[PDB]
């Protein structure tokens, strides 16, 4: 269930010191966070036959007229 | 990119799947007998203005000897130096090689 | 990230000299680790600093002061700058270097608007030969 | 010299000079196909009056940089195995028969093998 | 009548400032191309996929603002028009009389493969084959589409292009 | 058969008159393809050796079905052609 | 939904006769607008000229015998004069429509390469 | 043009090379030649050098402004069009543009003299020293286009120089080179027009009273095409000109009555009579004072002469074309400076300049 999270508990670039508390206290919802990655774990390690067949048994084209019908 | 070995000898052995595969039909092939014997090709052109890049390139190769550099910053004042025939894929394959050493080597077990 | 206090660091550190390169070019007085330098010449720069944002984390400082061109960019150092890779060209372990037979110049960049620029030029001969002129006479 | 740069040829009976902006190539002289273009010819033509010579692309020819490689030796076997040299990231996998008696080069690389035999013989 | 032209003497671009007058005409020209490369104006002329590479240059990722680009609508506003996406037969007609308004000095940049050569569509029946058969083409930024980063450096190389602009002393030398 | 439909395609003049197609059979159904054109066809361009081309119909092949199918479609656009009967 | 200036239905007519008086009216239509036609494209030819083109148009393709054939050729002639009336085609397309426009001895044909 | 401008498809030039024409004549068509048009910037140059690239032939188009030289290559196809920077002054650049070259046209030509070049060294300097160095580089054909009143004799500098032009050319490019004479053209943005046009023109009457012989500037731009392909027009002089003689101040009144232009042409100042000394003493304070080409004191020699035709020349029937004349074009050349337009056709032109003659 997708409810509120603390800042703490979302990857993003927080607030150290006295500036967590002054950011507490002036925005509006203060679990909200500057959306900037975690620059230390984001991207931080970077990138460096019968029996298995089916096209030839695909269902067939029949056409139901009115003399079959 | 046309890439090389390390015995120097081209990568290429001109299947004309290259020309086969390409949507944008940007790759130009004509090969012949080298003289030594072993297949080789004397046209490679691709018109990197009709290219699309599609990457069928690299994915077509049994012996990957063209390739798609991670290079972006080749804009040209003329329109005419956007046509690549052999000797200027040949010279990027050498001067990109190392780079495209990190880009096989990083990408080797996924394919 | 941005405030004074990240600046005023950056401009102590590095001295006048190259943050005043970085005022010129860069517009933005960073301080960090060299890494070394490419075979054209330009100083590639790691930064430690902690408040740097995350693509941020690797620049360069070229040769030139009023003009700086990308492509200048060695292409060893090309991947490395563009967080491809943790191991810079540099500390390379010879397994997974590349060796060719033919020799390494200097690097050279993109060459449009000059009289070096790349010409195409057809590299097969046409399909069709004419005839030698050649007479004999009437036995 | 007008003879060589537009004939096709095995090798090149002068010895070639990385400085020529004329030559097919900085390590060879003539064309190495009998329909490629030589370079002598191509860069006689209108847009190279001013674009300079020095900076067109030259690389070195392939013909060359095999032929400097020595020739590898198989002992007490007719089957020579060659996929790139390189591990999986080279050509596909191909077995030489070693019956004939002289240098048979690889499919892709163009590698050349030989026995322990004709070691000598092959040589000469 | 008398005349004696010399032989030895350079052209524009290769020709160093001799006179103080050489100083001063070149002063003329690097002021104004200044001003005309740091307000670098292009046209949003977005056609086809391309386009949306030309938004993410003003994506606060890139910042094309922070270079003094600022995209004006109107031709007359705009000294650049940086033609991005598919130019078809339905649109050329148009795509002239957009060129053809833009007040002098006026540059054109074709980004992608569609606006450079024909691209993907090359072979179809209603697509322009390259939109330098309609208007001149001063840079050809390579892709599909080109990433952000490579119509930057397109626009760059444009930008070291108009810093060689040496108007005011070709009337000096050259006329 | 008898109905004008040029008029309605929209094909050029040229396909009407100065152009012939070939209605032959590759090996369970026929084709119409048209004849080369007597110059023009395919010129090496003096650039990069691209096969340069000005006749318009050279890529086109039409896949029919059976042959008086085919010779149908030809009346009925009011194309020049001939039948070229395979070999037993 | 509302449809534009000078549309019509598309009707599959099923008489000879009406569709002789339905072409008389549209001739007439692109008569009446001659004067449009050279002030809104901007024409460099005078407004006799264009009914003279018009005419020639006109006069071209009168003989047609295909009912089934003379609906097609007058659907499409109402929207070359929809598209034309509504001012739709550009100024180039209009001033390259009367631009356009003797054969040679097989001689002359032989010697420059004929098709 | 009309699909395919060489009359044979394999033609050989003066110097033995073998050129074979392919396609069609359209855009990615070729001819196999290499017309170099020098002055290819200028009004001239850019209709020589549109007509020889669509069809196919190689145009080399020396330049000495960068920024007027982009536009010329839209009318070729990828490497059709060709650029060299040079100057008259830079002998090895000239040889940059010949080199190749199988045609080699001349454009250029000047009235004003400025602070680099006289009209000598324009009309001669230039012509001399292109001539001669294309000969040496095995040109096989050379067009010339000089003056429509040449003479080695006449008191006007322009007319003088450009008749010295003729003499100086012939004894260096040979017996090979060709001269044309131009009359003055009208088009788009075309100088002679331009003139007329011009609302505030002091010394309107006496400027306009010159006389000419007015010629479609389209036929000119194929009359050297028409040459270009041919070597049976070698050592020639032709003087091209306009069936229906016209004056400026013929024109000037009815180009102005076209634009309707009560009390408005005796203020805005389209008549301004200003005594002969003062138009003298304005064209040489400007001529220190201006920074752009003005009225020059040439001109005002020439707006005493009136155009004379050669006899020894060859009209536009030499070469199978037939003028056109200034009635049928010159409303639609004026038609961007002008309830319903009025239209003023071929035949209207004279009821026009009926309206303007009479008192
Ligand atoms: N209807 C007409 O225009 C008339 C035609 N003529 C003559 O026909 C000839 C064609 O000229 P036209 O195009 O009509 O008018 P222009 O004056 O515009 O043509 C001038 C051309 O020659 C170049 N030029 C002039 N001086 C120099 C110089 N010192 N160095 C290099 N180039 C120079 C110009 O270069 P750039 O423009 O790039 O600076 C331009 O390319 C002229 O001689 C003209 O006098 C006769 C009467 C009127
Ligand atoms: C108030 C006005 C201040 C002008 C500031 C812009 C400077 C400028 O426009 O400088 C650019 C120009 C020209 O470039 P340059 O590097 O001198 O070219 C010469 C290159 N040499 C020296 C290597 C050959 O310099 C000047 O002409 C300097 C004098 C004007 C001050
Ligand atoms: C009163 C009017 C309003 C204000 C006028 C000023 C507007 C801005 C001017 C922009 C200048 C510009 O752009 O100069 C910067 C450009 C950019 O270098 P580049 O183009 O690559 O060439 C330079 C490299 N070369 C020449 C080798 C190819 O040149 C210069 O480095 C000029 C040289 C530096 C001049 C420094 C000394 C003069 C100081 C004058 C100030 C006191
Ligand atoms: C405002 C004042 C304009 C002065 C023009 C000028 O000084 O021009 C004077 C002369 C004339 O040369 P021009 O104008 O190129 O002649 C061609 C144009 N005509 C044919 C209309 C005459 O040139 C010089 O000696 C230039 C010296 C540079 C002075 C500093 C500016
Ligand atoms: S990357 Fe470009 S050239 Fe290569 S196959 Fe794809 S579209 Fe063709
Ligand atoms: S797939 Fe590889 S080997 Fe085959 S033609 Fe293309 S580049 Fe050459
Ligand atoms: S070049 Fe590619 S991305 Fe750009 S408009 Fe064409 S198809 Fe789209
Ligand atoms: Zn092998």
């Amino acid at each position: 269930s997708g409810g509120p999270v603390p800042v703490f508990k979302k990857y993003t670039t927080g607030s150290k010191g006295i500036w967590e508390k002054i950011r507490q206290l002036l925005t509006l919802v203060p679990n909200r966070s500057t959306g900037n990655p975690l620059v230390k774990n984001y991207r931080v390690p970077p990138p460096g036959y019968y029996d298995r067949d089916h096209r030839r048994n695909y269902p067939r084209l029949v056409a139901f007229d009115q003399t079959k019908v | 990119a046309l890439r090389r070995y390390p015995s120097g000898e081209e990568r290429c052995i001109a299947c004309k799947l290259c020309e086969a595969v390409c949507p944008a039909q940007a790759i130009t092939i004509e090969a012949e007998e080298r003289i030594d014997g072993s297949r080789r090709t004397y046209k490679y052109d691709i018109d990197m203005t009709k290219c699309i890049y599609c990457g069928y390139c690299q994915e077509s190769c049994p012996v990957d000897a063209i390739v798609e550099t991670p290079n972006v910053e080749y804009a040209t004042e003329t329109r005419e130096e956007l046509l690549y025939n052999k000797e200027k894929l040949l010279a990027n394959g050498d001067k990109w090689e190392q780079e495209i050493q990190y880009a096989l080597d990083a990408d080797a077990p996924y394919r | 990230s941005s405030s004074i206090q990240r600046t005023l660091r950056n401009l102590w550190k590095n001295g006048f000299k190259k943050s005043f390169k970085q005022l010129q070019g860069y517009n933005d007085i960073k301080s960090g680790r060299l890494v070394g330098t490419d075979s054209f010449g330009n100083k590639f720069y790691e930064v430690d600093d902690p408040v740097e944002i995350h693509m941020r984390t690797r620049f360069v400082e070229y040769t030139g002061f009023w003009r700086q061109d990308m492509s200048e960019v060695e292409p060893g150092w090309h991947y490395w700058l563009a967080y491809g890779t943790d191991v810079p060209p540099n500390q390379l372990k010879p397994e997974e270097k590349s060796v060719r037979a033919y020799p390494v110049k200097k690097h050279v960049p993109n060459l449009t608007y000059t009289d070096g620029a790349y010409v195409p030029y057809n590299t097969a001969r046409p399909k069709c030969a004419t005839w030698d002129p050649k007479v004999t006479e009437r036995p | 010299s007008t003879k060589e740069l537009t004939t096709a040829r095995i090798k090149d009976i002068s010895k070639p000079d990385e400085n020529n902006l004329q030559q097919q190539a900085p390590n060879r002289i003539s064309p190495w196909s009998k329909s490629q273009k030589p370079r002598a010819e191509a860069q006689d033509n209108v847009r190279f009056a001013v674009k300079d010579l020095a900076k067109q692309p030259r690389p070195y020819a392939a013909i060359d940089l095999i032929y400097k490689q020595p020739i590898r030796y198989i002992e007490h076997d007719n089957v020579a195995v060659c996929d790139g040299n390189g591990g999986a990231q080279g050509h596909p996998k191909v077995y030489i028969n070693l019956d004939q008696n002289k240098a048979i080069p690889c499919g892709y690389c163009g590698l050349r093998f030989a026995q322990a035999a004709f070691k000598e013989d092959i040589e000469s | 009548y008398s005349s004696d032209l010399p032989t030895d003497i350079p052209v524009l671009s290769k020709r160093p400032h001799t006179n103080l007058l050489d100083y001063t005409f070149t002063t003329f020209d690097k002021m104004k191309n200044w001003a005309r490369k740091s307000s670098f104006w292009p046209m949003t002329f977005g056609l086809a996929c391309c386009a949306v590479e030309m938004m993410h240059v003003s994506a606060p990722r890139y910042d094309q603002d922070r270079l003094g680009i600022i995209f004006r609508a109107s031709p007359r506003q705009s000294d650049i028009m940086i033609v991005a996406g598919t130019v078809t037969n339905k649109m050329a007609p148009a795509l002239r009389q957009v060129y053809d308004q833009m007040p002098y000095p006026r540059w054109v940049i074709s980004m992608g493969s569609c606006a450079n050569g024909g691209g993907y569509y090359h072979y179809s029946y209603s697509v322009v084959r390259g939109v330098d058969r309609i208007v001149p083409v001063d840079i050809y930024v390579p892709g599909c589409p080109p990433t952000s980063e490579a119509l930057m450096y397109g626009v760059f190389q444009l930008q070291k292009k108009m810093m060689d602009g040496q108007t005011h002393r070709m009337w000096y030398r050259s006329y | 058969t008898d109905l004008a439909k040029e008029l309605v395609s929209g094909a050029p003049k040229e396909l009407i008159t100065e152009r012939v197609a070939r209605i032959y059979q590759e090996t369970e159904t026929w084709k119409i393809d048209w004849d080369i054109l007597n110059k023009g066809n395919r010129w090496e361009n003096d650039l990069m050796g691209y096969q340069s081309s000005s006749d318009y119909m050279q890529g086109t092949i039409l896949k029919f079905d059976t042959r008086e199918g085919a010779i149908r479609f030809a009346k009925g656009q009011g194309w020049d052609y001939y039948i070229q009967e395979p070999k037993v | 939904t509302n449809p534009t200036a000078f549309a019509q239905t598309t009707r599959y007519v099923k008489d000879s006769t009406e569709m002789r008086t339905l072409v008389l009216n549209l001739y007439r239509r692109y008569l009446r607008h001659s004067r449009g036609f050279v002030n809104n494209y901007n024409l460099d030819i005078p407004a006799s000229q264009v009914r003279t083109k018009i005419r020639q148009e006109f006069e071209r393709q009168r003989f047609v015998k295909d009912l089934p054939l003379k609906n097609v050729l007058y659907m499409k002639a109402q929207m070359e004069f929809q598209e034309l009336v509504n001012f739709w085609k550009q100024q180039c397309h209009v001033m390259q429509y009367f631009e356009s426009i003797k054969g040679d001895s097989f001689v002359q044909k032989f010697l420059k390469g004929a098709q | 043009v009309s699909t395919f401008p060489l009359k044979s498809d394999i033609n050989i030039t003066k110097s033995g090379k073998t050129l074979l024409s392919v396609g069609q004549g359209g855009r990615s068509s070729r001819t196999g030649f290499t017309a170099t048009v020098f002055g290819g910037t200028g009004f001239l140059g850019r209709v020589v050098v549109s007509k020889l690239a669509k069809h196919g032939t190689n145009v080399v188009v020396p330049f000495r402004n960068d920024r007027a030289r982009r536009q010329l290559k839209v009318n070729g196809d990828l490497g059709v069009v060709n650029f060299v920077e040079f100057d008259i002054r830079n002998l090895k650049s000239i040889e940059d543009s010949v080199k190749y070259s199988d045609i080699v046209i001349n454009l250029i030509g000047t009235e004003h003299f400025s602070k680099n070049f006289s009209i000598e060294d324009v009309n001669i300097g230039a012509a001399e020293r292109i001539a001669k160095a294309a000969k040496e580089a095995g040109v096989s054909r050379l067009i010339h286009v000089s003056s429509y009143n040449a003479n080695p004799s006449s008191s006007s500098d322009f007319y003088a120089t450009k008749g010295i032009g003729e003499q100086v050319v012939r004894d260096n490019f040979g017996p090979d080179a060709t001269i044309v004479r131009p009359a003055p053209m009208y088009f788009r943005n075309s100088p002679f027009l331009n003139e007329l046009l011009q609302i505030k023109a002091l010394g309107g009457n006496v400027i306009f009273k010159k006389e000419v012989y007015p010629v479609h500037a389209l036929q000119v731009g194929e009359a050297i095409e028409r040459i270009a392909f041919d070597d049976a027009t070698a050592g020639q002089t032709y003087e091209l000109f306009g069936k229906e003689r016209y004056s400026k101040k013929e024109l000037r009144e009815m180009i102005k009555h076209i634009i309707h232009i009560g009390y408005y042409p005796y203020s805005a100042g389209f008549y301004l009579p200003a005594p002969e000394p003062f138009l003298y003493a304005f064209a040489l304070i400007r001529q220190y004072i201006s920074s752009q080409p003005r009225f020059n004191v040439d001109q005002l020699k020439r707006s005493h002469i009136n155009q004379e035709i050669d006899q020894s020349a060859k009209t536009f029937t030499d070469l199978g074309m037939v003028p056109d004349e200034l009635s049928e074009y010159l409303y639609r050349y004026v038609k961007p400076h002008i309830q319903n337009r009025t239209v003023y056709s071929k035949e209207d032109i004279e009821k026009l300049r009926d309206y303007v003659n009479t008192p």
